[PDB]
């Protein structure tokens, strides 16, 4: 177990640590998180209490370093640092402990969650997609915008996600217009799951870090981007059984997840109902339609 | 973005487009199997390409055996039109591609813009109007040379014969569509209207008869009268 400690609280903020999230008040003393599992990625996130807008966080891996939090009070935020001092961090960890000021990672055991929501999310393919090489750990905000919104603008901040576009050249083979238009086979298998992404995994990390970013930090552009790869699959005839059925878990657990007043603004009416009850795998979601019918049935 | 009564001198002016229709590329008659089920058996096409402002028609004709072996054919249709418009596109020197193509149905809106990707420049618009071109093939000539196409072809004609000469664009298009609108309201009594008089002829250039402008003027009052008409008959007023 990894701990991430806080120097100090100095402004009332909701934190947010995976799935889980604390209201912490005007310099309570706080001075962190332990217990935080190893083996997956993991996201801290801020919603201030007096400025609900710009919500932000950091995306981090501890096996990648030693990270704790601090307020800068100059630009108003909760900054995720790197302590490279070792035996520094192990002592204010392990004094943090004993004063007993940190809050637990709640994993109930039976609960396999997170795991299910980050299966192919890692830390290597979260800095490409968020370019900042000289921290292990990456920002990510409700504000960021995507490579793809910039085109149709600050690039440094900028979420680069793969760029997916069903009228682009890239998309259609000239003389197959219409059938690659109809069924994207060649789009998802010879083009991204081949060219690009080089295996399914990478496809499912990238989706489910979108999906994160979306129900997390209420980032549209990461919104768009998890709709898109859906749509990608759903819309291709001819997809691979393990990717198939991989995707039902994903999504499945996806919707699971996603909080329940947020339908409005997270789901996309005309993706979802091509996806279950249209498109060529409208028979393949078996577990994602049960979830998605019994849970937003208004959305259908 | 779309095309409407707003701005409707668009098209007349010197920015290259052409109309697009698609209502007569696939064309079937529905008839019964000896074991009392249903077959169509389906007759030539056109793609009806229409440059407003000079009345260049591009009439590409679509012959049976296209679609021979084929299924979904209403939705391969709307993909042969695309191809077929960008074929023609393509052939044209540079400075006769359009700058806009208007589909007149929205169902074309895609699978054209997916046909024009190597176009980026090219706004793919629909439009508002319910324009009566579906009425092409009530004219003669038109339908003649489309009825007895043995392969693919395209022929072309200049919808406004020699119109242009006396009249302006805005005006040869607002009676080319007064004519088509009254060849779609009552084919019969349109057709009756434009040749009741022997002495006007249609030249062998022409599609049209050859009126005086006189006698486009109670042509027109004629072809207005039947779609009033027609629409109190239609609607009993
Ligand atoms: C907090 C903002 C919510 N968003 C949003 O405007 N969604 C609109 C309904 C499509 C983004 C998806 C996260």
């Amino acid at each position: 177990m990894n701990t991430v400690p806080f120097t100090s609280a100095p402004i009332e903020v909701t934190i947010g640590i995976d799935q889980y999230s604390f209201n912490v008040k005007e310099n309570q003393p706080f001075h962190g998180i332990k217990d935080i599992p190893i083996g997956h990625v993991h996201v801290i996130h801020f919603q201030h209490a007096d400025n609900s807008s710009m919500r932000y966080g950091y995306w981090f891996d501890c096996r990648m370093g030693n990270f704790y939090i601090q307020y800068d009070p100059k630009d108003g935020l909760y900054k995720m640092m790197e302590e490279r001092d070792g035996a520094k961090f192990e002592n204010i960890v392990h004094n943090f402990k004993e004063r007993q000021m940190m809050v637990s990672y709640p994993k109930i055991d039976e609960d396999d969650t997170w795991y299910n929501l980050t299966e192919f999310v890692q830390m290597d393919k979260i800095r490409k997609i968020v370019r900042k090489d000289e921290n292990q750990f990456s920002y990510v905000d409700s504000s960021m915008t995507t490579v793809q919104e910039n085109e149709l603008s600050d690039p440094a901040h900028s979420l680069n996600y793969t760029v997916i576009n069903f009228k682009s050249r890239e998309a259609i083979r000239p003389g197959h217009e219409m059938e690659d238009f109809l069924d994207k086979s060649y789009y998802l298998n010879t083009v991204m799951l081949q060219g690009i992404f080089k295996n399914s995994s990478n496809y499912f990390g990238e989706l489910q870090f979108a999906f994160l970013n979306a129900m997390f930090f209420g980032n549209y552009g990461s919104s768009l981007q998890w709709h898109a790869m859906i749509e990608l699959i759903c819309s291709s005839a001819t997809v691979p059984k393990h990717m198939l059925d991989k995707l039902d878990e994903i999504l499945y657990y996806q919707i699971k997840t996603l909080p329940e007043q947020y339908s409005d603004i997270l789901l996309n009416e005309r993706v979802w109902n091509i996806c279950l009850y249209s498109s060529f795998q409208k028979n393949s979601l078996h577990n994602t339609e049960k979830i998605m019918e019994n849970k937003y049935p208004e959305l259908l | 973005g779309a095309m409407n009564s707003s701005n409707y001198a668009e098209l007349f002016n010197n920015d290259i487009k052409l109309f697009v229709d698609d209502t007569n590329v696939y064309r079937v008659t529905v008839h019964k199997t000896f074991e009392g089920n249903v077959a169509t058996k389906a007759i030539n096409g056109c793609i009806f390409t229409l440059n407003p402002k000079t009345g260049h028609l591009f009439l590409k004709i679509i012959h049976t055996s296209v679609w021979a072996g084929q299924k979904r054919l209403s939705q391969l249709a709307k993909w042969k039109t695309a191809e077929e418009v960008s074929a023609l596109v393509r052939s044209l020197p540079k400075e006769e591609q359009p700058k806009q193509i208007i589909v007149t149905r929205k169902a074309m809106l895609d699978p054209l813009e997916v046909h024009m990707l190597d176009f980026p420049n090219i706004a793919i618009r629909p439009t508002e109007l319910r324009l009566p071109f579906s009425a092409a093939m009530s004219i003669d000539k038109l339908s003649d040379v489309v009825m007895k196409a043995t392969e693919p072809q395209m022929v072309l004609f200049n919808i406004y014969d020699d119109w242009l000469d006396r009249i302006s664009s805005y005006t040869a298009f607002s009676r080319l569509t007064l004519l088509l609108r009254a060849l779609k309201t009552n084919e019969e009594s349109a057709k009756m209207i434009l040749l009741s008089d022997p002495t006007i002829t249609i030249k062998s250039y022409h599609l049209w008869p050859s009126f005086t402008d006189e006698q486009w003027i109670t042509i027109e009052s004629q072809m207005r009268d039947l779609i009033l008409t027609e629409y109190g008959r239609k609607y009993n007023v």
